[PDB]
RNA sequence: AAACUUUCAACAACGGAUCUCUUGGUUCUCGCAUCGAUGAAGAACGCAGCGAAAUGCGAUACGUAAUGUGAAUUGCAGAAUUCCGUGAAUCAUCGAAUCUUUGAACGCACAUUGCGCCCCUUGGUAUUCCAGGGGGCAUGCCUGUUUGAGCGUCAUUU
RNA sequence: UUGACCUCAAAUCAGGUAGGAGUACCCGCUGAACUUAAGCAUAUCAAUAAGCGGAGGAAAAGAAACCAACCGGGAUUGC
RNA sequence: AUAUUGGCGAGAGACCGAUAGCGAACAAGUACAGUGAUGGAAAGAUGAAAAGAACUUUGAAAAGAGAGUGAAAAAGUACGU
RNA sequence: GUCGAAUUUGGGUAUAGGGGCGAAAGACUAAUCGAACCAUCUAGUAGCUGGUUCCUGCCGAAGUUUCCCUCAGGAUAGCAG
RNA sequence: CGUGGAGGUCAGUGACGAAGCCUAGACCGUAAGGUCGGGUCGAACGGCCUCUAGUGCAGAUCUUGGUGGUAGUAGCAAAUAUUCAAAUGAGAACUUUGAAGACUGAAGUGGGGAAAGGUUCCACGUCAACAGCAGUUGGACGUGGGUUAGUCGAUCCUAAGAGAUGGGGAAGCUCCGUUUCAAAGGCCUGAUUUUAUGCAGGCCACCAUCGAAAGGGAAUCCGGUUAAGAUUCCGGAACCUGG
């Protein structure tokens, strides 16, 4: 879990936001996994990671990366999309396969929170439409 | 004696001038600045702080580059000389 | 209420050991080789007082088996130890006072 | 200080050629505005905090 | 939405002979000290102050929208109404005036005027000339600088 | 006894001065002004004479 | 707080509401947008319709069975039966499902 | 008065070098009659030459290298393009326009037909 | 009866309201996509014949080059040929340069205008010392190159 | 003795690339309390402010492991 | 197709009119305060044109009284009313 | 009062706000301490106090009923337009 | 009834004088108010029909600004103390000089420095404001001049302590850690005199850096000189470091 990092844990609110210990990190491990990949080469873009093994401390992943100024990467348009800024930090932004896991964004009825984004979602339905011949 | 008597004793200075910003707030055993977080990389800002903010945003220097831009950017970034039309 | 006095002397800001003026470590020889099947001979150079402790500490100079120089340890000193007594420290020394066995 | 740092006499040095009233001639442009030194300063007054 | 309130005064409270308005802190400026955020201060912020969600436009049943129109039209064909309103058709021969359809195609404005002179409308064409007047407040300075008379509505 | 820039050293200012006018450096001195400028004080030797070129250079 | 007689009222407004409101000036600007894009597209593909031809189709939801509607695409099987590859057809201005 | 660069451009390495250092013999005298005259304004022409002559050998010395670096890539930074740091890092039209195989036989194939519906 | 106090009017003060303005603000709508290791935003210090600031610029310093227009700038001085013209201008435009010390700031440091290593070149009778000029020396990561390490490990010989 | 291979290194090696700024709008993480409940702890404020990471001219989503139950519809987005 | 209190470039208003409207119509995030984070002003209007009062006189001088400019000094750089 | 020491003091350094530091007074932590200062949430809530801007005309009260963690307040019936 | 603005109309008023302001001058209305005359003034403004609102003040220990009575009043009384004459100036209790009288009395009201200040230093001109009297004087105003180092300091070393790197946590901003579970480097001698430096060799295991103008530390003294600088300038006489 994450525990949370308040001093002695103590709060300073009320009852119900007085857990420290079983919080859990809405992000998965994998997606921890590729944004610290992802800072130590930032020259690259990560595509993908899948899982090896796993410990009582530790679980393993590996990252599959994409130079963008590889000329073999920039040629054979099948993978140069990756190369445009609009892709830039795919794992942060949750972007990647887990990235999409965890947002939410999937098809159907079971996703209404989130199908197009949870912010998107919230704010549509929390604003005041006025036309100027008012309805 | 916490009044007049206690302010004849301020001679040591706590702070001193910046480097990146210039504006004596680096602090002398901290070895930080608290106006723009020197040395850290980022410069320390906040949202709390808008007029903060205001104060030392883009556009409140020279702009000794980004004053050009949006004109190299109007002659869609030509390169070479005029024909001497 | 607030943070009692025993609690302060974890974070140890005002709390840690004045450790200026002290000689060094009080520590034995280090049994690498000669400790274990033999002896080896020092000297005690001197006796100091090590300020913070009750007790004096001897310098005792032994040679290296493995260089040509002349390693220095810090012993707790024994009474009855004296500047210039030879001090056998290992498996095969003497049953006498201020060795090592 | 006496033994002073690079940075605060050099600080000095352009606070003391800001010690000065206005040229006499600005006043004459067309369309002035300007009637003093409006950033004035003195030892005695106020302080640089350098 | 900031205005009067890009400040972080607070209330002094009691006991220092002033009033318990929100005043601005620190000193040296001779604004420190000042009132702040109310709308008797000066600086402060307006009452109830002026939001674009207010209602602009007003909607009007389409049927009552034509009924209007077609009162309007009617009362163009009444001599009585349009002297009335100041349009100067006391020498006219008869209303409602019908044209030829020559009018229609006229391109310059030298002849449209001409025309315009000949059916009875000259009286009426100098009426707006001579009503050019500044406007009477600060909507001069508002792009609204000049009022005068409406002439007749060509159709 | 000169304004030089701000930058300029003892080691430069003899060669300078030796390059500008053909003469010969004995020591220099240089100070910054409270004005935030250098002022370099060259003496020359004895066989030069600085009163015989400052009027050379044009003032006097 | 409850007074006289009165129908009870929810008007969720207890949050930040004020921050959230949209009123829509710019319907008449909108409007000319969108006539204007239109007449830009239809010069860029000069000749064609500037929309696809879509399919008849039933409604679902039995309220609204009763009618027909315009469908997405023309249904393989049934570009096929026209005697026409959809792969063709999609270059025509034929939308495909 | 002062130089001007479509003169200057016609001479040579040395002429412009030895024509910038008497420019600056002929500055260092009027700074020795300024603290005697009340007002020189004839400076100001001097400086604009110097730094007319300096801009001018600029350019024959920048000119120069591109000759050198001609036909070839890796030319130095300051002498290639500086459009932008997004825009130097874009992809180019031969990478952006690169299809597959697949692709290609897809877009001969079967192209947007220009047809009409009038008859 | 004066003086003094109060009231009113006139003239004069104090003060800056009222009126009339407005190169400013605020709100709405429309269009576009353009910061930075090819060193950004920000900072410090400088630069004018006579400037403190604002604006502009960087030791080429209220700026250089290029193009357009076509006779100014202006407070004073000054310059005149810049006036039937490759040409005035505190003009516009701007595609070539300059761009101090810094700043993500990158040789190491930096409450210091502190301390180095390398290459070329010049001088001091100098491959080692001193100085002048020019050019370099961050980290992480990627592709490739070269040089290597490990009985990790494969074949062949005494 | 020699040559490989694997793994791991070093170089001011040959080319690059990331960092900072801005951040109205966008994608995530983290996360309150004032306040309402005429008290108050669940609730509410609010999956909001503050804090952190990452883009673009839009972003995101996007061509069904969908909605449906009908004579079925047919990527996404917005009103 | 959607959003856009930032940037750049434009068009507008039954908005405000210098104690208003942005804090700032001005050398305004300026002067000034604080160790620091931060706080943060006041301040627009002579006249069409300086034509900004030559000259005489009293005064040590500032200035006064004349004289003069101006349509107006009941407009004199403490300047519209 | 003490005045050669559990002394006095400069500079450097470390300890930061439910924290420090305290030979202990809730003392001190920049004239701020039974929880510093700064900005923001925040125009925080207030059944409580104060104020609430033109004229004339006509009509004209209540401090009572029931319920309420209700008793300085509300709902409700009454009284008025 | 009155105010800001808006659509219409009076082909309304107006530089031959709009608006505003003043007026124990006049008239109308019960009133909110309206009209007129006179003065002042200089550029826009009204009547009527409708529309719109940031629309009317005596209060809020209201906000901003200005102004009184108090009031020429309280007061300008610690640190022993001044007096005479001349000079200067329009002007002298206060400036300069001379004379007299006094005080600090060497743990000083003397002579230097550290921190802090920043040009206050010195000079010429000078009194509108400041020096709670005054002022010819000044730390005031205006205009200029002035700070010279191999030997004095910093720079160098380490102290308490701070802090990258290898690593390890943390969603992250960043935290721990200073030799740690790291493959962490240059010093002398030399050698081919294609030639630069790779090779002939040997040595070496600590280990970034920051941290003292009072700690440690290479080496300068005397005499003279300026309006203002001096262990720095000049004269003479020394020493250290590197080569
Ligand atoms: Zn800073």
């Amino acid at each position: 879990n994450r525990k949370r990092p308040v001093p002695k844990g103590a709060t300073y609110g009320k009852p119900t936001n007085q857990g420290v210990n079983e919080l859990k990190y809405q992000r998965s491990l994998r997606a921890t996994a590729e944004e610290r990949v992802g800072r130590r080469a930032a020259n690259l873009r990560v595509l993908n990671s899948y899982w090896v093994n796993q410990d009582s401390t530790y679980k393993y992943f590996e990252v599959i990366l994409v130079d963008p100024q590889h000329k073999a990467i920039r040629r054979d348009a099948r993978y140069n999309w990756i190369c445009d800024p609009v892709h830039k930090h795919r794992e942060a932004r949750g972007l990647t396969a887990t990235g999409k896991k965890s947002r939410g964004i999937n098809k159907g009825h079971k996703f209404n929170n989130t199908k197009a984004g949870r912010r998107k979602t919230w704010k549509r339905q929390n604003t005041l439409s006025l036309w100027r011949y008012r309805k | 004696g916490k009044g007049t008597p206690s302010f004849g004793k301020r001679h040591n200075k706590s702070h001193t001038l910046c480097n990146r910003c210039g504006r004596r707030s680096f602090h002398v055993q901290k070895k930080t600045c608290s106006s723009c977080g020197y040395p850290a990389a980022k410069t320390r800002s906040y949202n709390w702080g808008a007029k903060a903010k205001r104060r030392h945003t883009t556009g409140t220097g020279r702009m000794r580059y980004l004053k050009h831009v949006s004109r190299r950017f109007k002659n869609g970034f030509q390169t070479g000389s005029a024909s001497k039309a | 209420g607030r943070v009692i006095r025993n609690q302060r002397k974890g974070a140890g800001s005002i709390f840690t050991s004045h450790t200026r003026l002290r000689q060094g470590a009080a520590k034995l020889r280090t049994l690498d080789y000669a400790e274990r099947h033999g002896y080896i001979r020092g000297i005690v150079k001197q006796i100091v007082h090590d300020s913070g402790r009750g007790a004096p500490l001897a310098k005792v100079v032994f040679r290296d088996p493995y260089k040509y120089r002349l390693r220095e340890e810090i012993f707790i000193a024994n009474e009855g130890v004296h500047t210039g007594q030879f001090i056998y420290a290992g498996k095969k020394a003497s049953l006498n006072v201020g060795n090592v066995l | 200080a006496a033994q002073k740092s690079f940075r605060i006499k050099q600080k000095m040095a352009k606070a003391k050629k800001q010690n000065r009233p206005l040229p006499q001639w600005i006043r004459l442009r067309t369309n002035n505005t300007i009637r003093y030194n409006a950033k004035r300063r003195n030892w005695r007054r106020t302080k640089m905090n350098i | 939405e900031k205005a009067g309130h890009q400040t972080s005064a607070e209330s002094w409270g009691t006991g220092r002979a002033v009033a318990r308005i929100p005043r601005v802190g620190g000193g040296g400026t001779g604004r420190s000290g000042q009132g702040a955020f109310g709308n008797m201060c000066r600086g402060g912020r307006m009452f109830a102050p002026t939001k674009t969600w207010r209602k602009w436009n007003v909607k009007v049943n389409h049927n009552e929208k034509r009924y209007a129109t077609a009162s309007a039209i009617a009362a163009t064909a009444v001599a009585s109404l349009v002297l009335a309103r100041g349009h100067r058709v006391e020498k006219i021969p008869e209303i409602p005036l019908v044209v030829s359809t020559d009018l229609e195609s006229i391109q310059k404005t030298k002849e449209a005027v001409a025309a315009l002179k000949a059916v009875g409308a000259h009286s009426d064409l100098l009426k707006v000339l001579k009503s050019k007047k500044l406007r009477a407040g600060k909507g001069k300075y508002r792009n609204r600088r000049w009022t005068q008379r409406r002439g007749p509505l060509v159709v | 006894v000169f304004q030089v820039s701000m930058k300029a050293n003892k080691y430069q200012i003899k060669k300078a001065v030796k390059e500008l006018y053909e003469v010969d450096v004995l020591k220099v001195n240089t100070l910054v002004r409270p004005n935030g400028t250098k002022k370099a004080y060259v003496r020359l030797t004895a066989d030069y004479d600085a009163l015989d070129i400052a009027n050379r250079i044009g003032y006097i | 707080a409850i007074s006289k007689n009165l129908p009870i009222l929810k008007n969720h407004f207890r949050k930040h509401w004020q921050e959230r409101v949209k009123v829509h000036f710019d319907q008449a600007g909108k409007k000319v947008s969108r006539r204007n894009a239109r007449a830009t597209r239809a010069a860029k593909i000069a000749p064609r319709p500037l929309d696809l031809l879509r399919p008849v189709v039933r409604a679902p939801t039995v309220k609204y069975n009763r009618k027909v509607r315009a469908g997405r695409g023309f249904t393989l099987a049934e570009v096929k039966a026209a005697g026409l590859t959809a792969a063709y057809a999609r270059t025509i201005g034929i939308a495909v499902d | 008065a002062g130089v001007k660069a479509y003169e200057l451009r016609t001479k040579s390495k040395e002429q412009l070098a030895s024509q910038l250092v008497d420019l600056k013999k002929e500055l260092a005298e009027l700074k020795v009659q300024k603290l005697s005259r009340p007002s020189l304004p004839k400076i100001k022409t001097v400086r604009k030459s110097i730094a007319c002559v300096l801009t001018v050998i600029n350019e024959q010395q920048r000119e120069a290298v591109r000759q050198l670096y001609k036909g070839k890539k890796y030319q130095p930074k300051d002498l290639r393009a500086k459009k932008t740091r997004a825009l130097r890092r874009a992809l180019t039209k031969f990478e952006a326009s690169q299809v597959t195989e697949k692709q290609r036989k897809k877009q001969i194939a079967f192209p947007q037909r220009k047809y009409a519906i009038k008859a």
